[PDB]
């Protein structure tokens, strides 16, 4: 899995749109080894925290939770939404080989985050598949 | 009843950290071990960690850390609460610098916990002694432990050589502190 | 470290059995953030659990990784986690700064009571953990 050329432009376009529709700061598409495949930042938002670090942590975490699922006779748990006082994080599988991450603050309405979150994941999944 | 200890295996990519656990697991009798856990990528490079729990009432929890440089954020986490460390260095000429970076990396990570290399017992394993071009042991050792302040053991972990004595020695040191 | 012996241990086990009664959960554990199973109890009615040590390293490392991400987002912590499959689920919450409450549950256990008593149990164990650090 490397995205380049047209598949890459396709993935970028899903991320910008998702960011516009939700009010989130950063949207990433990462592989299951933790490599960032593509990403976008909202022009209005601060310089992000370091995304290579973020991605690695997210991928490790996914390894652990897939392993907990398997240990309980489950295929997977569902998408995760982590929430603090102000910051949050949406993680969802975009196919077998990749994950979509959205990072958001208190102005991003959660309902929109989950709805568009889910659609981006599906969209990104399809771009990743048709790139093999 | 039971005291628990955490042992971590540290060192550069491909130095043989996971192989040490695989050996140990294959020779400890059922009754003195639990099941081994590995979160590894598709190429069997460790992504999060290995875990192997064992008896010697004193319970040892052994972990491996992912060695690739860009997995630092998970490496950090795996050192939390560590009681003893096995630093597995590679013997290949072309990996000597990798060794040193990993050591500098281990001091950097411990310092975030407020710990120095004096605070945790550390055992140097020079692994891969079967390689045709194996660097002399004291060269590799001079790079990682410039002052000779850490015990050294030679190993070929793919064949078992050194695996258990390294384990005994770090064990010995962790108890001697308790 | 965290010496959990004696009267704290007995109190801890009492909170775990009560929690299994109130919630309908299968397995309850108190683990430390390093990964060490400190206390555990099974619902008498429940099948044999999967290896508790495996389950505890996985949950410690899941808690450690999500706490690393909260930290890099500026946050002290994320909220308690519920993982949900088609049948099986986990509830993980903080038992003070050094430990975790884990509950494993199935389709028979009403999620609402899991969280409500999950939370109550976590705070009770924090209280016991602080007396034993
Ligand atoms: N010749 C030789 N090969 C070895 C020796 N030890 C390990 N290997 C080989 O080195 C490779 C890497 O071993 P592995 O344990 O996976 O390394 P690691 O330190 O866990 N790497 P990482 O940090 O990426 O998980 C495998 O091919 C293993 O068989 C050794 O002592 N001699
Ligand atoms: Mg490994």
């Amino acid at each position: 899995l490397v995205l380049y050329g047209a598949p890459y432009a396709a993935a970028v376009e899903v991320l910008e749109e998702t960011l516009r529709e939700t009010g989130a700061r950063y949207a990433l598409l990462i592989d299951r080894k933790g490599f960032v495949l593509a990403h976008k930042e909202a022009l209005w938002a601060p310089k992000p925290p370091p995304l290579d670090t973020l991605a690695t942590l997210v991928a490790s975490n996914a390894a652990a939770t897939q392993a907990l699922a398997k240990l309980l006779g489950e295929a997977r748990f569902q998408e995760e939404v982590h929430q603090g006082e102000r910051m949050g994080l949406y993680v969802d599988e975009a196919g077998e080989h990749a994950l979509l991450v959205l990072v958001f603050d208190e102005t991003a309405p959660l309902g929109k985050v989950k709805l568009h979150g889910k659609a981006a994941a599906a969209a990104l999944a399809a771009i990743a598949e048709e790139a093999l | 009843r039971e005291i628990n200890f955490k042992i971590v295996y540290y060192g550069p990519g491909l130095s043989g950290k996971t192989t040490n656990l695989k050996w140990i697991y294959s020779k400890v009798p059922e009754g003195r071990k639990g099941e081994m856990v590995s979160l590894a990528t598709e190429d069997e490079r460790t992504l999060f960690f290995d875990f192997l729990p064992l008896d010697i009432k004193t319970r040892f929890h052994l972990y491996t850390v992912p060695g690739q440089v860009f997995y630092n954020a998970s490496r950090k986490l795996i050192l939390r609460g560590v009681d003893g460390i096995v630093f597995v260095a590679d013997s290949a000429p072309n990996r000597l610098r990798a060794n040193a970076e990993s050591m500098r990396n281990m001091r950097e990570n411990l310092a975030e916990y407020g710990l120095t290399l004096d605070d945790v017992p550390i055992v140097i394993q020079v692994n891969k002694r079967d390689l045709p071009d194996a660097l002399p042991v004291e060269m590799v050792r001079a790079v990682v432990d410039p002052e000779g302040k850490f015990p050294v053991l030679e190993a070929v972990a793919t064949e078992g050589k050194g695996v258990f004595e390294t384990l005994k020695e770090v064990s010995r040191l962790v108890l001697a502190r308790v």
